[PDB]
RNA sequence: GGGCCUGACUGCGAGGCCUGCAAGCCGAGCAGGGGCGAAAGCCGGGCCUAGUGAACCGGUGGUCCCGUGUGGAAGGGCCAU
RNA sequence: GGAUGACCCCAGGCGGUAGGGGAGCGUUCCCGAUGCCGAUGAAGGCCGACCCGCGAGGGCGGCUGGAGGUAAGGGAAGUGC
RNA sequence: GUGGAGCCUGGGAGUGAGGGCGCGAGCGAUAACGUCCGCGUCCGAGCGCGGGAACAACCGAGACCGCCAGCUAAGGCCCCC
RNA sequence: CUGUUGGGAAGCAGCGCCAGAGAGGGUGAAAGCCCCGUAGGCGAAAGGUGGGGGGAUAGGUGAGGGUACCCGAGUACCCCGUGGUUCGUGGAGCCAUGGGGGAAUCUGGGCGGACCACCGCCUAAGGCUAAGUACUCCGGGUGACCGAUAGCGCACCAGUACCGUGAGGGAAAGGUGAAAAGAACCCCGGGAGGGGAGUGAAAUAGAGCCUGAAACCGUGGGCUUACAAGCAGUCACGGCCCCGAGGGGUUGUGGCGUGCCUAUUGAAGCAUGAGCCGGCGACUCACGGUCGUGGGCGAGCUUAAGCCGUUGAGGCGGAGGCGUAGGGAAACCGAGUCCGAACAGGGCGCAGCGGCCGCAAAGUCCGCGGCCGUGGACCCGAAACCGGGC
RNA sequence: GGGGGGAACCUGGGGAACUGAAACAUCUCAGUACCCAGAGGAGAGGAAAGAGAAAUCGACUCCCUGAGUAGCGGCGAGCGA
């Protein structure tokens, strides 16, 4: 259906995946949505009249004072005083269908797929862990940091390697998502995590 | 908290396949004696409630 | 397909109505509320869906019918749902109703009983009950019932 | 997270005190004050506006009323005339003709006379 | 005024009046089994419009529908009052 | 009309309280941002007869101020007295 | 009769203190800036505009914005004007 | 590292370098490489812990047959009064027990919703028992949390000052500068204060210190006002001053002109509120419901708690829920069913668009918006009621 | 060995009223607020004289669900396994 470039040391093959030709851009807001989201911390709070410090006593009579009438000083309408429908603890997660989650996925490396940025590699050379390793690679690539990558693989090793770059976003292949897919220009796939992304989205 | 279902609307009324409200007919519990055959008879059916009061009763029963 | 690209499609994402927010609002001063009276309160009124201000109620006036129940509950008894044939036609060999709860068709805890309506197919469907022209309709289309208990 | 009100206010009464200087008092100096001038200031504008079209027309026909009677027929009766002649100069070309024109006006008055 | 009678029916009820609701009112026709009439037909109380009271709770006659492991029973439901 | 909110032409509507609907402006915060503006001067303040917008507002220029601010596009509210 | 007409399903209301005036009644005293109904109207919400000296509801007229242009309505044309 | 602007380099420029470390905070401004850190590692003589690893210890262990000795008492059980359970005296069982009566030891007894039979379940009247669970005074980590009227009542010597007999109530108050370099000396003055000198990039940064709005008070300048009638403006013209066929300020005369808000049939109203300015101040959130709406899948849709993974990575989990059939009080029947003697009549129910394909859809899930139920539910306000204390 | 103290948390012994039912007494609020005793780093519970219909399960505790179901109720407001 589409045409992926590999890295080999037979040189710049060819790959061929059924990813979805149809693109669905509210759909992928709607994940990054529900992404950002459920990742809050909700932890913002305020203190009601009740919960407020001071005393229940009605501050001055009723009537013939001369004065408005008041309650106590915790009253919101009182500097110092309770807060109104001010923010409590809250969960600001949800549960975003799983068949559109999954197809999201499909449809962010898709898009990336479609640009021509994806790029499948089947080994990564002489890097073991020394981000000079990686940028010796990564330049032989065609990765020179003039475009951000998402780099996923299993390799702890390459992940060390790379992390620290500015321009570099790493992941475990379970790892995958659409929010760090989007965020980067170029999405570069180990063999045998571009594997398991075809498991998620089978 | 979750809505309670109101237990004086279940035990008087029914919500039909079409979402219609339908109870019995008012008026033999009692004093009945001079009340024609034609009367009884046709006091022992169902009825459909008006729409407005239909539609207030089948927000009372949130899970039929 | 940058962060900058994404975008709900019109009307996904709408602002909400901020009342007693000034005049050109439309929405100012009373807030929508009118003026006076129990309803412009906070707290407001009693239940629209009963209350009537203070009449014998629509609900209450209407008589009760039925078997309402007694303690200790509900009386355990056996319980049958149906299935159509024609929603059986999904199938081929043989159905029983485990099967057909795993398609979503029947509910568990619930014994099967086949229906009339659609058509019958020469296949072995075991359940508990069929009706009158369920059996027919199988017995004709070279189907073999299976009376379970 | 909490937005207090900030800068916003203070900018939204600078707006309006601005707007009043050169009033009496309070009324330029006061936000409220100001504001209840200014309210009335944009009715009265508006009304003026609406009215200085009236203001001008009285005072076009009060001088072109002057010219006439000097030639022995009043306005009523000059207007008429022109209208029978087909003359369609207005009000405020003729007070100007009165005044700065007296011989080009003689002549109007001439044939709105004979028009009748 | 008189004769024979019990339709002062059971099962329904097209279609309308009125009408915020709930009620209230009128009702041709079909089936069951009757009454009167040679018959055509009439009769689902009274020339008509007042003589009334929703639900809840409970009493009584029936029905024999539910019956808390099962058979019953206690207690309910349904029809009538 | 052109084909689609591209702009133009012709026509008609446009007082408004309670109130329904629509389109926007601005305030705090998040993504955009390991970025960008910034001591050749951030925010905030004081001016303006200038520019854009129907308006809410947004620009630009002068003075003050001396270290922060933050776009297009989206997100969320302790959001306008 | 193509109208900010009408009908159907649904979402959201507000109102359930009205008032003057004209005509038709009751009540009152062929009284009230009286009261209670009816049909209409206006004010309510047109305390925007011209007239009535001034004056919500009487006469004229339904104010999208601009003009130092023109025609009229009621009412007016001796001076204030 | 160097150059350059600058009081100051971390700015800009030239040439480099590290990275399992480009989280973050400092440093005279904006620093991966100056500092503190960060990734990654290392560390306890002493005290505490030690649920994991190891070892002891206590403790634990047969089968037939006979015997009918034992198996928890004012107990079971029954009645009266009550509590607990969803159960409000109801057909009212079960569990508990204040009063009365009052057994038995496996052929004993309790229970399965009055009661009886049958069939089953269980072993009362003695005791102990980790973990999974609740909480946050304390320590740490993290924020689409606050930023000095906010956030705890308290950023500061606050449960303080102050008030109260007492229980108890309960504030206000943060900022010089990069560095005190915190202004030697001289002058007026009793001092306070100020003027010079000096410091500093800056002193209307001078300690009564960042910025320094508004009300409010004053000084100087321009225009104007002592024959004039006023919601204070507005429209026109003219005079004067200013900036250079225009504009700004001012106001002499002429025209017009009943504050704002609230409440009302109706207010400039001699009806409510407001001295003025600045800041605080009222339609929210959760769960459920009902419409609408943006998408996903569609006779199907969807998971919950949890488990794994991440450390701002997502996945697993199908228990369950909604929908796929209705009608009936129910037994029950079922595209029908209920009423009925009816095969009568009636109630309530049943039946996509194009060339196997595409499109659309029941339904359902998530987001979003309107409104509704439940909670304080738009904010402020009672008089009162109750508990425990003073 | 005890005594007294500890922010909440926990068991036990006692235990309101405003409020809601658009009045009120049953009912609700609620075995909540509060008082007292006690226990600890947790407390409680716990090894069937159980459940309840499965010819079945197998201590207790805690979460999700079953379920706003079964039912309870001046069959009202509501309460709720
Ligand atoms: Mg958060
Ligand atoms: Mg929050
Ligand atoms: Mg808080
Ligand atoms: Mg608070
Ligand atoms: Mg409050
Ligand atoms: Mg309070
Ligand atoms: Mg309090
Ligand atoms: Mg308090
Ligand atoms: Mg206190
Ligand atoms: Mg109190
Ligand atoms: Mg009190
Ligand atoms: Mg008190
Ligand atoms: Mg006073
Ligand atoms: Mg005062
Ligand atoms: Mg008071
Ligand atoms: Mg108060
Ligand atoms: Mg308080
Ligand atoms: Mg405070
Ligand atoms: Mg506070
Ligand atoms: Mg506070
Ligand atoms: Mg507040
Ligand atoms: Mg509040
Ligand atoms: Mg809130
Ligand atoms: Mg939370
Ligand atoms: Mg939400
Ligand atoms: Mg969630
Ligand atoms: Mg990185
Ligand atoms: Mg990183
Ligand atoms: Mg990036
Ligand atoms: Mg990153
Ligand atoms: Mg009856
Ligand atoms: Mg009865
Ligand atoms: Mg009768
Ligand atoms: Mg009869
Ligand atoms: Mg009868
Ligand atoms: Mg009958
Ligand atoms: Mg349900
Ligand atoms: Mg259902
Ligand atoms: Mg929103
Ligand atoms: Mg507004
Ligand atoms: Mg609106
Ligand atoms: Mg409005
Ligand atoms: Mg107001
Ligand atoms: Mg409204
Ligand atoms: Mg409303
Ligand atoms: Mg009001
Ligand atoms: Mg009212
Ligand atoms: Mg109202
Ligand atoms: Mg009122
Ligand atoms: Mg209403
Ligand atoms: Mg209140
Ligand atoms: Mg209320
Ligand atoms: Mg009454
Ligand atoms: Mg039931
Ligand atoms: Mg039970
Ligand atoms: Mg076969
Ligand atoms: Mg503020
Ligand atoms: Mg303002
Ligand atoms: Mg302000
Ligand atoms: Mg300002
Ligand atoms: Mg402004
Ligand atoms: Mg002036
Ligand atoms: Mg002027
Ligand atoms: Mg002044
Ligand atoms: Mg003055
Ligand atoms: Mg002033
Ligand atoms: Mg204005
Ligand atoms: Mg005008
Ligand atoms: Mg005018
Ligand atoms: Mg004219
Ligand atoms: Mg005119
Ligand atoms: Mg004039
Ligand atoms: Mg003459
Ligand atoms: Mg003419
Ligand atoms: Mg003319
Ligand atoms: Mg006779
Ligand atoms: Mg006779
Ligand atoms: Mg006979
Ligand atoms: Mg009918
Ligand atoms: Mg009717
Ligand atoms: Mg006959
Ligand atoms: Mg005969
Ligand atoms: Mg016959
Ligand atoms: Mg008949
Ligand atoms: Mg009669
Ligand atoms: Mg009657
Ligand atoms: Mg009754
Ligand atoms: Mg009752
Ligand atoms: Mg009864
Ligand atoms: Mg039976
Ligand atoms: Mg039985
Ligand atoms: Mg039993
Ligand atoms: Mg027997
Ligand atoms: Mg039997
Ligand atoms: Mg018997
Ligand atoms: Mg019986
Ligand atoms: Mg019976
Ligand atoms: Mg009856
Ligand atoms: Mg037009
Ligand atoms: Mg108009
Ligand atoms: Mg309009
Ligand atoms: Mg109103
Ligand atoms: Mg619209
Ligand atoms: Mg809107
Ligand atoms: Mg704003
Ligand atoms: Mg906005
Ligand atoms: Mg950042
Ligand atoms: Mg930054
Ligand atoms: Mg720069
Ligand atoms: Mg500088
Ligand atoms: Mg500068
Ligand atoms: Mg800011
Ligand atoms: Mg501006
Ligand atoms: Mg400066
Ligand atoms: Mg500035
Ligand atoms: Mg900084
Ligand atoms: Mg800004
Ligand atoms: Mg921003
Ligand atoms: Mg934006
Ligand atoms: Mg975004
Ligand atoms: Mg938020
Ligand atoms: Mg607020
Ligand atoms: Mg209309
Ligand atoms: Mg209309
Ligand atoms: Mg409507
Ligand atoms: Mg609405
Ligand atoms: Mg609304
Ligand atoms: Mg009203
Ligand atoms: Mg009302
Ligand atoms: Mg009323
Ligand atoms: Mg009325
Ligand atoms: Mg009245
Ligand atoms: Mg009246
Ligand atoms: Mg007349
Ligand atoms: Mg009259
Ligand atoms: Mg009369
Ligand atoms: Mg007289
Ligand atoms: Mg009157
Ligand atoms: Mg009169
Ligand atoms: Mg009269
Ligand atoms: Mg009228
Ligand atoms: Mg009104
Ligand atoms: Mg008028
Ligand atoms: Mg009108
Ligand atoms: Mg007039
Ligand atoms: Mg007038
Ligand atoms: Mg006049
Ligand atoms: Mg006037
Ligand atoms: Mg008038
Ligand atoms: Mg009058
Ligand atoms: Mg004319
Ligand atoms: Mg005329
Ligand atoms: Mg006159
Ligand atoms: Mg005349
Ligand atoms: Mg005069
Ligand atoms: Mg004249
Ligand atoms: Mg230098
Ligand atoms: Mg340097
Ligand atoms: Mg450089
Ligand atoms: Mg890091
Ligand atoms: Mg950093
Ligand atoms: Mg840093
Ligand atoms: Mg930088
Ligand atoms: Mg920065
Ligand atoms: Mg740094
Ligand atoms: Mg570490
Ligand atoms: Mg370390
Ligand atoms: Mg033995
Ligand atoms: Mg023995
Ligand atoms: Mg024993
Ligand atoms: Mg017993
Ligand atoms: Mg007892
Ligand atoms: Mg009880
Ligand atoms: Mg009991
Ligand atoms: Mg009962
Ligand atoms: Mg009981
Ligand atoms: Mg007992
Ligand atoms: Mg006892
Ligand atoms: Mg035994
Ligand atoms: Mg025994
Ligand atoms: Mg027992
Ligand atoms: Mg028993
Ligand atoms: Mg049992
Ligand atoms: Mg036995
Ligand atoms: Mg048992
Ligand atoms: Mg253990
Ligand atoms: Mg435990
Ligand atoms: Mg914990
Ligand atoms: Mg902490
Ligand atoms: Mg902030
Ligand atoms: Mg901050
Ligand atoms: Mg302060
Ligand atoms: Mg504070
Ligand atoms: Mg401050
Ligand atoms: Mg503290
Ligand atoms: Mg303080
Ligand atoms: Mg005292
Ligand atoms: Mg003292
Ligand atoms: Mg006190
Ligand atoms: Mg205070
Ligand atoms: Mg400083
Ligand atoms: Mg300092
Ligand atoms: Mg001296
Ligand atoms: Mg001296
Ligand atoms: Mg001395
Ligand atoms: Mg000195
Ligand atoms: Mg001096
Ligand atoms: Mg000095
Ligand atoms: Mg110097
Ligand atoms: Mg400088
Ligand atoms: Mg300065
Ligand atoms: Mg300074
Ligand atoms: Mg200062
Ligand atoms: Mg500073
Ligand atoms: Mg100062
Ligand atoms: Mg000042
Ligand atoms: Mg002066
Ligand atoms: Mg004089
Ligand atoms: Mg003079
Ligand atoms: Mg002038
Ligand atoms: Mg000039
Ligand atoms: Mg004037
Ligand atoms: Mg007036
Ligand atoms: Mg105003
Ligand atoms: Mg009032
Ligand atoms: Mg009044
Ligand atoms: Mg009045
Ligand atoms: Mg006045
Ligand atoms: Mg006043
Ligand atoms: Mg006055
Ligand atoms: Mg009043
Ligand atoms: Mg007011
Ligand atoms: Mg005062
Ligand atoms: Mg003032
Ligand atoms: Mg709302
Ligand atoms: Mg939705
Ligand atoms: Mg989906
Ligand atoms: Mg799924
Ligand atoms: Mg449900
Ligand atoms: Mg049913
Ligand atoms: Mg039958
Ligand atoms: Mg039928
Ligand atoms: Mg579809
Ligand atoms: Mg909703
Ligand atoms: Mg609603
Ligand atoms: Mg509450
Ligand atoms: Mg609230
Ligand atoms: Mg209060
Ligand atoms: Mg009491
Ligand atoms: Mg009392
Ligand atoms: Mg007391
Ligand atoms: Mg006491
Ligand atoms: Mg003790
Ligand atoms: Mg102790
Ligand atoms: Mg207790
Ligand atoms: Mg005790
Ligand atoms: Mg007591
Ligand atoms: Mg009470
Ligand atoms: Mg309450
Ligand atoms: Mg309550
Ligand atoms: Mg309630
Ligand atoms: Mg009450
Ligand atoms: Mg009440
Ligand atoms: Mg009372
Ligand atoms: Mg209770
Ligand atoms: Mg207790
Ligand atoms: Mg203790
Ligand atoms: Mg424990
Ligand atoms: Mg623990
Ligand atoms: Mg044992
Ligand atoms: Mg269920
Ligand atoms: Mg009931
Ligand atoms: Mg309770």
């Amino acid at each position: 259906v589409y045409q992926i470039p590999v890295l080999s040391p037979s040189g710049r093959r060819e790959l061929a995946a059924d990813l979805p030709a149809e693109i669905n851009p509210h759909l992928l807001w709607e994940v990054v949505r529900w992404q950002l989201a459920k990742r809050r911390r909700g932890t913002a709070s305020t203190k009601t009249r009740g919960e407020v410090a001071y005393s229940g006593r009605k501050i001055w009579p009723q009537k013939h004072t001369g004065r408005a009438r008041h309650g106590d000083i915790g009253a919101p309408i009182f500097v110092g005083g309770g807060v109104v429908f001010g923010p409590k603890p809250r969960d600001y997660s949800y549960t975003l269908p799983k068949k559109v989650r999954k197809k999201g996925l499909a449809m962010a490396v898709a898009d990336r797929a479609r640009e021509g940025k994806l790029l499948l590699v089947e080994a990564f050379a002489g890097v073991n862990g020394k981000t000079k390793e990686f940028l010796a690679w990564a330049k032989e690539a065609g990765l020179d940091g003039s475009e951000s990558v998402l780099l996923v693989t299993g390799n702890e090793l390459v992940r060390r390697a790379a992390r620290n770059l500015p321009w570099v976003v790493t992941l475990a292949p379970e790892g995958l998502n659409v929010y760090d897919i989007v965020r980067t220009e170029r999405l570069v796939m180990d063999l045998d995590a571009w594997e398991v992304f075809q498991n998620r989205i089978g | 908290p979750k809505m309670k279902t109101h237990k004086g609307a279940k035990k008087r009324v029914k919500i039909t396949a079409s979402g219609k409200v339908v109870a019995m007919k008012t008026g033999k519990r009692h004093l009945n004696w001079q009340k024609s055959g034609k009367e009884i008879r046709q006091k022992g059916r169902k009825f459909v409630l008006a729409k407005p009061e239909a539609e207030r009763i089948k927000l009372l029963l949130p899970y039929e | 397909m940058k962060l900058s690209d994404l975008r709900p499609n019109p009307g996904a994402n709408k602002r909400r109505k901020r009342v007693g927010r000034g005049p050109g609002s439309g929405h100012g001063k009373t807030a929508t509320r009118g003026h006076k009276g129990q309803k412009s309160r906070s707290g407001g009124l009693k239940d629209p869906r009963r209350f009537e201000g203070g009449r014998s109620t629509t609900l209450m006036r209407l008589p009760k019918r039925g078997m309402q129940g007694q303690v200790p509950g509900e009386i355990k008894r056996p319980r049958y749902q149906g299935v159509n044939l024609k929603d059986l036609a999904r199938f081929e060999g043989e159905v029983t109703p485990e099967l057909l709860v795993r398609a979503g068709l029947l509910k568990k805890g619930y014994r099967l009983k086949i229906l009339g309506e659609g058509e019958a197919k020469p296949l072995k469907v075991v359940a508990h009950a069929f009706s009158k022209s369920a059996l027919e309709k199988l017995k004709a289309a070279g189907g073999e019932p299976v009376l379970l208990e | 997270p909490r937005a207090k009100t900030g800068v916003v206010r203070r900018r939204k009464h600078k707006k309006i005190l601005k707007l009043a200087k050169g009033y009496w008092g309070l009324r330029s100096k006061s936000f409220r004050k100001a504001r209840e001038t200014l309210f009335a200031a944009g009715n009265y504008a508006y009304a003026h506006r609406k009215r200085r079209k009236r203001d001008f027309r009285r005072l076009w026909i009060v001088r072109i009323n002057a010219a006439c009677r000097q030639h022995g027929l009043n306005y009523s009766t000059f207007i008429h005339g022109l209208k029978k002649a087909g003359i369609e100069v207005d009000r405020k070309n003729l007070a100007d003709l009165a005044v700065r024109e007296p011989q080009v006006f003689a002549e109007l008055v001439e044939r709105a006379k004979a028009a009748q």
